[PDB]
């Protein structure tokens, strides 16, 4: 995102904010959710 | 982190930010970096906190 | 109230174990229920593995993981298994599960065709079938 000041934040930006952000807290729910179905309590996965 | 070390807007002032007595990265220092938080030690460091 | 005729019970030994068995039990008896639930649960929080799990699925490799404070724990319990032997007077230490040290992250059993006839699986495994 670049020349996209406060007031020129529209759909690009609400998108990448949901790559950048909300998509990676579902992401990691997602592998939590698996693992603990799984009773996977001794092998977390490390995020970068 | 100087892009694929071809002419950017970032990177022709990379140079003139080093000045200051600060560091810029490549691509393969910055993934040095990155892999060395997957060392065994620091894998363990995670788990703790 | 009136006496049985005379009763002798025999327990069988290892070779008999079949997957599933003792299962439908499992199911239909509290008394059997509470034997293999304590049992599992045992070995779930000391070791990491279902005894439940192996004598149901059968699987051909089970990989325990020695993860976060949780997995250090269960590593110890694998590494403090020991033979404890009395020569010249003083006691020696020798070490069931050589590869396991302070920088394990996994061990893996292995067997080829199931889990549940390497014998550290069977016997327990049978033992419960029993007991339940």
């Amino acid at each position: 995102e670049q020349g996209i000041e406060l007031e020129h934040i529209d759909s690009k930006s609400e998108f990448a904010h949901r790559i950048m952000l909300t998509n990676i807290l579902r992401m990691m729910g997602c592998v939590k959710k698996q693992k603990s179905a799984r009773g996977i309590e001794t092998r977390p996965a490390q995020v970068i | 982190t100087r892009g694929t070390g071809l002419m950017s807007a970032n990177n022709i002032i990379a140079e003139g930010i080093e000045k200051m007595g600060v560091r810029t990265f490549s691509q393969k220092e910055m993934a040095f970096n990155l892999l060395g938080l997957l060392t065994p030690e620091v894998v363990e460091l995670c788990q703790k906190s | 109230e009136i006496e049985q005729p005379v009763t002798t019970f025999v327990f069988t030994g290892q070779g008999s174990q079949e997957q599933g068995m003792g299962m439908d039990l499992y199911k239909t008896s509290k008394a059997a229920q509470d034997v293999w639930n304590r049992a599992d649960n045992h070995f779930k929080d000391t070791y990491g593995f279902s005894i439940l799990d192996i004598v149901i699925n059968n699987p051909v490799n089970l990989t325990i993981h020695f993860g976060g404070e949780k997995g250090k724990r269960i590593r110890e319990n694998y590494s403090a298994m020991i033979f404890e032997t009395i020569v010249d007077g003083k006691l020696k230490t020798e070490k069931i599960f050589k590869e396991i040290n302070e920088h394990s992250t996994s061990y893996t059993f292995r067997s080829e065709k199931g889990l549940l006839s390497a014998t550290q699986f069977t016997q327990p495994a049978l033992t419960l079938m029993e007991k339940a």
